């Protein structure tokens, strides 16, 4: 039932992208989404069929009384890692995610970054924890780190804001997926917290992009800037989003970074430094350039068509995202 | 993103006021050629001060030898980081990425 | 267009693009078309024989008629709207799209170097009094008779 | 145009040749035989001695 | 497009009619017919568009009652945690 | 000392420009930005390592394979395909039986 | 790229793998001494490598000379590493 | 440079419901801006092997061989962890499949 | 700079003077002081301080630093 | 890699037995030269 | 240098008479006579002026339409 519920999520998503998206390029983007996500689901299906046929049972408990050999364990771990990394986008498979975010409607983009990809982290975790694997996780760790580096190095050369948000989603999804590469150790707490952190951050960023697109009828830096000085609330929201994404020590982004980076520094010092420098400096600089240039300037072009500021709905949604980050920094310490 | 885009006064992302130097290599050449003068002046100043000055008696307080210096050598005298585990766990401080090295 | 307040409407006669046609039976025809339209639509509105048009122009989103051809287009689907364009107009048309050339050279009937798919032509101002020939196009499937 | 500078260039090329042909083979050779080291043998001996002493 | 009705029944829309008077007389042979309704919106004259015009006490009362309930519930929980019917107050308290 | 090149405007503007350190550092930073970021990251990564090597390899393989395919079956090709299937399935089976 | 260079070199027309002239060819030096008559009827060249082996870089020749020096330097550097 | 005459524009699905926020006032677009907006998406390579030398060959090669470099560095630091008895790069199995904070109760 | 008109519909802060700024200053200052007083009163519970002049810490007193019994 | 400048396929093969020198394409739309027509008319 | 199309440089079609080439060269020479474009014009006219040279140039090209 776990696998069936994971598989059930594709048809509504494809239908939403196909029938609700206004852009014409969304027709092919839905096909890309389907084909990559279904390749990943096929890999996961092969692994599940392997487990079910070898052990004629459907309970996670019974796996405690059966042992898998080295070959079967290696096959299963590779299959589940690749299959769940198709959906939670690992380095070589994020073309579908980029296209789908660029072409999809704003609400479904919020749902896709905020929640849907997380469905891959959960299932993998379960199948990672129920089996004894005697392989070295260096290959998976390297794949995840390559994803982080590749995504964060591409942020400077983005003019579309939605594509930039998609690349940020890719880098933090790969960071979270890294935390599950040590089994059932204490590394899972940082990943669990940072999943919610990314959910709220991505929801906020895509909502801001939607507000800009509905105000100015564009989401390209070459066409819109000076979002401040006209509708200042949107510019203030952009700047505060940039602060929270940078990770001020008062929020849960800093907490998740601290967890994962402490563990990685102990596990691999030079790797930790390289990942930290690539993610928190270069990608941050590209992100900040593309977002600052849109906030500041003079909106001179079309004064006859300039829009009004935020409505109550958008203001309250943005405020609630900020409040949730700040206040979930205060959750009970028994967990995490 | 090599340009700061603007509907009024768009700019290049990097300003170059010293454009009379066409590129960075001629800039480095010019910088060294003109800094040779500062090198010569520093050499003259040091030559004057080396001819006309005696080194001073500078150090730590001789009454505090059992203080800052004593603790540094005492840390190496007491190899406390390689003692046995207080629970008897068959591990020592040497079994870590950050480990003591008392013969450095 | 360009109009001022109080102006009268232009005449449809002055906006007609004329196409001169040699039939499959060696007879001559004159056809009226308009700019922004495909040649296939004008030919079918004027009921010109010799074209089968099995696929009826192709898809509706990424078409061959858009002035910059979109890379992820699928191109023509049946290659059964072929016409032969005379030298000046055909030379002005330019080189073929690779998908259109692939569909043209793959037809079951013989073609020429001036062959051109009608649904891949967008009628322009400079196509006035253009001379074309339409030999009969091949049939493909069972439903072509229906 | 300065022949002794060109000779220095040739020396640099020889240095690059040597290090290119030297570094990776030594690196993989040392990484292949990490578990066959006197430090590992001494670690095992000390562990066994501790076990036998507190036995 | 919006399809809701604007002539509501809950209340009458605040408006005035002195602004935008109709002509109704002295017409020429070339000008257009006058407009019909001409009524315009009237604001309460104490309205500030730049802030919430909120004069209630409900939100403050609800938050205060929630905080007071939190305090009394914590007192009860602490008394129950120490195995007592009420908190035993020490005669002296010191810095933590 | 009756002549001094340090009182001329060339040396003066050299010192006033902070020894041209900012100009030199910014030129190298521009080279890094342009090359690494633009070319390597977006073009190399996305276009070749992500778009090409994942989608366009299969696309071009399919296109080049279809380059050698007749969309319309002819009778001689049909008969030749049947005969080739028979003869060379037999050959491959007997080759596996004998020498493999 | 190397693939492009291979693609251009794949289309060359050769006689059994050798780039040679398909017809007899005669050349005369117009500034030759007057005691030299006409070209005798002997096929002295089978190839035309004097004209085919050209890169047409007469506007920049010192660059190619420097490149040849660099290749020689790399070869000498390997040999000198072994000698060292 | 003359303004572009043919370029990729915005397109919408048939029977699309238009966005009508803030009075639904849409302005005419700039051809150069729209051209830039849609240029990168439609850009493609021209011949095989063009990517390698596009920009800097050394930098492109270094970018290409990044995953191998990361794997090798991880291998070296795993060598360092092995002799110091540090956390190795393995899927640790110490909870015997029991999940993090999971309710384990029975019925009956 | 010379003053220029600002649109009425924009809630921006160029050249704004509130005529009732004295009462607003009062009603923003005093409750702020009360809130800060409550925060400071709460925080003085968790404030430390070295011993005063002429005082010494008895090493055997409960307040003195302690080790751990294993 | 897909080269759009190469449009050759099995459909475009134009090798005929009669012509020792192969023709440019498979469209048999080659016209006579001007001097040939004049010479034949003179004949 | 780089590969150059002499007919495109002179602004004449391939099946153009010699006098047309002369007129085109004169028209283009009145304009750029007093650098690179004039050199291209001169090279193209030098090649296309001689009937044998023009024939040899045309044989190697094997022109495409359009
Ligand atoms: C709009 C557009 C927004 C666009 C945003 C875009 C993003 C960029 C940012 C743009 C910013 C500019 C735009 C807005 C500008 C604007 O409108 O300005 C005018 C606007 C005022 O509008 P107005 O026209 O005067 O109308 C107000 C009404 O008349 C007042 O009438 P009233 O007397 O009935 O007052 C009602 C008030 C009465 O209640 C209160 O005033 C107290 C509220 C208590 C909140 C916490 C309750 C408990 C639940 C949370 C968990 C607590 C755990 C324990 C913590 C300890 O209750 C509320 O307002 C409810 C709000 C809270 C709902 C609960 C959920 C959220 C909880 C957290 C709230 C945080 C607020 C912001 C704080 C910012 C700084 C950190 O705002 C201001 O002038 C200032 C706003 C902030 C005031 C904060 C006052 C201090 C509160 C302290 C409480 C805690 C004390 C702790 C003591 C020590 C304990 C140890
Ligand atoms: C079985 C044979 C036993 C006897 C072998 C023996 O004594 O060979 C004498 C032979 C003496 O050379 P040779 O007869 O003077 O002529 C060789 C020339 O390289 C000839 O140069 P070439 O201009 O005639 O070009 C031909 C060259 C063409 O070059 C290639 O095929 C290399 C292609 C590189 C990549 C190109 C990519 C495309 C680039 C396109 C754009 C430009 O291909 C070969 O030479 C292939 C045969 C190589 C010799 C035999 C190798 C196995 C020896 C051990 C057997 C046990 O020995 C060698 O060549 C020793 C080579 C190194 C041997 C150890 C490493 C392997
Ligand atoms: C004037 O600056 C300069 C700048 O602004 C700070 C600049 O921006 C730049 C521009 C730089 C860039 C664009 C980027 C380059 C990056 C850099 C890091 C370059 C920075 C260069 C410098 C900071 C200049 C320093 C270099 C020199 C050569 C200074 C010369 C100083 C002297 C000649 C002092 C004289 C010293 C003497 C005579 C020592 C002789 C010894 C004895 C007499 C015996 C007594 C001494 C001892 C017993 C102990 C000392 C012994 C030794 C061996 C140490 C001596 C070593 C030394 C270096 C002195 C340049 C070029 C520059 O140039
Ligand atoms: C062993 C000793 C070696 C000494 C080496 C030489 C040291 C010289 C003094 C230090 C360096 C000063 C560099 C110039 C800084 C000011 C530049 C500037 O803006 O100038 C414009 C200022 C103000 O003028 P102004 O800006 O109004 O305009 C004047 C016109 N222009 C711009 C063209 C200059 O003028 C000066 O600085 C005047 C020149 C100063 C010359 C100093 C000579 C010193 C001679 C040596 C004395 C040694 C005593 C013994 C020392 C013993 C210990 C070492
Ligand atoms: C006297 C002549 C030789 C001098 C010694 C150095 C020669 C190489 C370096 C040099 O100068 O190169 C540039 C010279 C000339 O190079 P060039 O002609 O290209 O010019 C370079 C100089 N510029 C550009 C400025 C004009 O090359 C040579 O002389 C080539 C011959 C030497 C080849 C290498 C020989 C050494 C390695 C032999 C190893 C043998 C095995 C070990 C021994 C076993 C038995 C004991
Ligand atoms: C629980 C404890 C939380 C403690 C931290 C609370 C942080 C609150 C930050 C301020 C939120 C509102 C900002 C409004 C800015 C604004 O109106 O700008 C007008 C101008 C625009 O003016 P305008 O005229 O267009 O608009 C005014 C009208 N409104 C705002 C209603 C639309 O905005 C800017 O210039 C944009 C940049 C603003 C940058 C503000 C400076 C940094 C603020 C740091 C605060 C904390 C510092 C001390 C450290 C504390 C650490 C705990
Ligand atoms: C490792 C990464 C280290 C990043 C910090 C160190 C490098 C700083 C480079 C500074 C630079 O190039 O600045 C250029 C530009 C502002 O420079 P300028 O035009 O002088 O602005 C003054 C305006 N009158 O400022 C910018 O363009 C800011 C963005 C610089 C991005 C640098 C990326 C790494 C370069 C190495
Ligand atoms: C160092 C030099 C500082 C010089 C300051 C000079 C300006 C100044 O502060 O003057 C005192 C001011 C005068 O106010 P006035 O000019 O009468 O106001 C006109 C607006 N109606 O008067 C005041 O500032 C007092 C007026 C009341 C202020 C608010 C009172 C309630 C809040 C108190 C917070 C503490
Ligand atoms: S009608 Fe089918 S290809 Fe034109």
């Amino acid at each position: 039932l776990f696998f069936m519920c994971y598989e059930l999520l594709l048809i509504p998503s494809f239908l939403i992208v196909y029938f609700v998206s206004p852009s014409r390029r969304a027709i092919q983007a839905s096909l890309y989404f389907v084909i990559w996500t279904q390749l990943g689901s096929l890999l996961v299906l092969i692994a599940i069929s392997y487990i079910i046929s070898i052990t004629n049972t459907y309970e996670f408990n019974d796996l405690k009384y059966f042992n898998f050999t080295n070959s079967e364990s290696t096959i299963i771990i590779f299959l589940i890692f690749l299959g769940f990394g198709f959906k939670a986008p690992i380095w070589p498979f994020h073309y579908w995610l980029t296209k789908t975010h660029v072409e999809a409607p704003s609400g479904f983009s919020i749902y896709l970054s905020g929640f849907l990809v997380k469905t891959a982290l959960y299932g993998f975790y379960k199948f990672n924890t129920s089996i004894f694997i005697d392989i070295d996780s260096s290959i998976f760790i390297a794949i995840c780190i390559m994803g982080v580096v590749d995504s964060s190095l591409k942020m400077w050369g983005q003019t579309d804001l939605k594509k930039l948000v998609a690349y940020g989603t890719i880098q933090e999804m790969n960071i979270i997926y890294l935390a599950f590469c040590w089994g059932d150790s204490c590394a899972i707490l940082g990943g669990i917290l940072f999943s919610a952190t990314h959910a709220f951050l991505s929801a906020l960023m895509f909502f801001l992009v939607d507000c800009i697109y509905r105000r100015y009828h564009t989401r390209s830096l070459v066409e819109v800037n000076g979002i401040l000085h006209i509708t200042p609330n949107l510019g203030l929201s952009i700047l505060f989003m940039l602060v929270f994404f940078s990770g001020i020590p008062g929020t849960i982004k800093f907490i998740s970074e601290f967890y994962i980076f402490s563990g990685l520094l102990e596990a691999s010092p030079f790797i930790c430094f390289i990942l930290m420098l690539v993610a928190n400096v270069l990608g941050l600089i590209g992100f900040s350039k593309s977002w600052f240039n849109a906030t500041f300037g003079m909106p001179k072009k079309n004064t006859k068509y300039l829009p009004m500021d935020l409505s109550f709905k958008e203001s309250y949604i943005i405020l609630y995202c900020f409040f949730f980050l700040f206040i979930f920094s205060y959750f009970s310490s028994i967990f995490f | 993103n090599m340009w700061m885009y603007d509907q009024v006064y768009p700019e290049y992302v990097i300003s170059y006021n010293e454009i009379h130097l066409v590129d960075q290599w001629k800039g480095l050449k010019e910088s060294f050629s003109q800094s040779a003068y500062w090198w010569a002046m520093m050499a003259m100043v040091f030559g004057f001060y080396f001819i006309n000055t005696t080194p001073r008696q500078l150090g730590i307080d001789t009454n505090d030898l059992k203080g800052f210096l004593g603790e540094y050598y005492g840390q190496y005298k007491k190899r406390s980081g390689i003692r046995s585990n207080f629970l008897g766990l068959d591990v020592t401080g040497e079994n870590s990425i950050i480990q003591p090295n008392y013969d450095r | 267009h360009h109009h001022h307040a109080g102006d009268q409407a232009d005449r449809v006669a002055d906006k007609i693009i004329w196409i001169n046609i040699q039939n499959r039976i060696g007879q001559f025809e004159r056809i009226s078309a308009f700019e922004g339209e495909s040649l296939l639509e004008a030919l079918q509105r004027n009921k010109v024989a010799g074209i089968v048009a099995t696929c009826e122009g192709g898809e509706d989103i990424n078409t061959m008629l858009e002035k910059p051809i979109d890379p992820v287009t699928y191109g023509p689907f049946c290659s059964s709207c072929q016409v032969v364009v005379s030298n000046p107009w055909r030379n002005k048309m330019g080189n073929l799209h690779y998908l259109e050339e692939r569909n043209l050279v793959r037809s079951s009937y013989p073609t020429t170097e001036n062959s051109r798919l009608a649904c891949c032509i967008l009628v322009e101002k400079w196509m006035n009094e253009m001379i074309i020939s339409i030999p009969q196009n091949p049939n493909s499937v069972y439903e072509d008779n229906m | 145009y300065y022949p002794f500078l060109w000779q220095f260039f040739i020396l640099g090329t020889s240095f690059v040749w040597f290090h290119v042909c030297y570094d990776p083979w030594l690196a993989i050779y040392q990484a292949n035989n990490a578990h066959r080291s006197l430090e590992t043998a001494l670690t095992k001996e000390k562990a066994h001695k501790k076990k036998l002493a507190e036995q | 497009r919006q399809n809701f009705a604007k002539n509501i029944t809950t209340t009458d829309i605040p408006k005035d009619s002195h602004h935008f008077a109709a002509k109704r007389s002295g017409f020429t042979q070339t000008e257009q017919a006058p407009f019909a309704y001409n009524d315009v919106y009237q604001y309460p004259k104490d309205y500030k568009p730049w802030n919430y015009n909120y004069k209630g006490n409900g939100v403050l009362l609800a938050l205060f009652l929630g905080s007071a309930f939190s305090l009394v519930a914590y007192e009860r929980s602490y008394a129950s945690k120490t195995g007592r019917y009420q908190r035993k107050v020490q005669q002296n308290y010191y810095q933590i | 000392m009756l002549k001094n090149k340090l009182i001329k405007f060339k040396f003066f503007r050299f010192v006033q420009s902070g020894f041209y350190v900012d100009f030199i550092f910014k030129k190298f930073s521009e080279m890094f930005i342009r090359n690494i970021f633009i070319y390597s990251s977006i073009f190399f990564g996305e276009k070749f390592m992500i778009e090409y090597l994942t989608k366009k390899t299969i696309d071009s393989f399919i296109f080049n394979n279809n380059r050698f395919n007749f969309i319309n079956l002819v009778e001689s090709k049909y008969f030749l395909q049947i005969l080739t299937l028979i003869l060379y399935l037999f050959f491959i089976t007997i080759f596996i039986l004998f020498y493999i | 790229g190397v693939l492009s260079e291979y693609n251009q070199r794949l289309s060359k027309k050769l006689h059994k793998g050798h780039l040679v002239e398909d017809k007899p060819t005669f050349f005369v030096t117009s500034s030759r001494p007057g005691n030299f008559g006409d070209h005798i009827d002997f096929k002295v060249n089978i190839d035309n490598w004097f004209d085919e082996n050209r890169v047409h870089n007469e506007h920049e020749t010192d660059i190619r000379r420097t490149q040849i020096y660099t290749l020689n330097a790399i070869y000498y550097g390997g040999l000198l590493s072994f000698a060292r | 440079a003359a303004p572009p005459a043919a370029f990729f524009l915005y397109f919408f699905v048939p029977d699309n419901f238009p966005s009508a926020q803030s009075g639904f006032r849409t302005a005419s677009r700039n051809p150069f801006q729209v051209q830039f907006v849609f240029a990168y998406d439609n850009w493609e390579y021209k011949y095989c092997g063009q990517w390698w030398s596009m920009g800097s060959l050394a930098v492109n090669v270094l970018f290409f061989v990044v995953p191998l470099f990361l794997w090798l560095i991880l291998q070296t630091q795993s060598d360092q962890s092995s002799n110091r008895d540090d956390n190795s790069l393995t899927f640790y199995f110490s909870n015997a499949g029991f999940f993090f904070f999971q309710i384990y109760t029975n019925t009956g | 700079f010379q003053k220029y008109p600002i649109p009425r519909y924009l809630h921006v802060g160029q050249w704004i003077v509130n005529k009732n700024w004295k009462w607003n200053t009062f009603h923003m200052f005093f409750p702020t002081a009360i809130l800060c007083f409550m925060v400071w009163r709460n925080s003085m519970i968790s404030t430390a301080k070295p011993p005063n002049y002429g005082e010494y810490v008895d090493p055997q007193s409960p307040v003195a630093p302690k080790a751990i019994k294993y | 890699f897909q080269d759009n400048q190469d449009r050759s396929r099995v459909e475009t093969n134009s090798a005929t037995w009669a012509h020792n020198l192969p023709k440019e394409n498979k469209f048999n739309t080659e016209t006579l030269e001007k001097q040939e027509v004049e010479s034949r008319i003179l004949k | 240098t780089q590969k150059l199309d002499y007919y495109a440089v002179l602004g004449v079609d391939r099946l153009a008479t010699a006098e047309q080439i002369k007129d085109s060269y004169r028209k283009l020479a009145m304009k750029y006579h007093p650098a690179r474009k004039f050199q291209e014009i001169a090279e193209a006219y030098a090649v296309l002026s001689v009937e044998e040279q023009r024939r040899a140039y045309d044989f190697l090209n094997q022109p495409s339409p359009y």
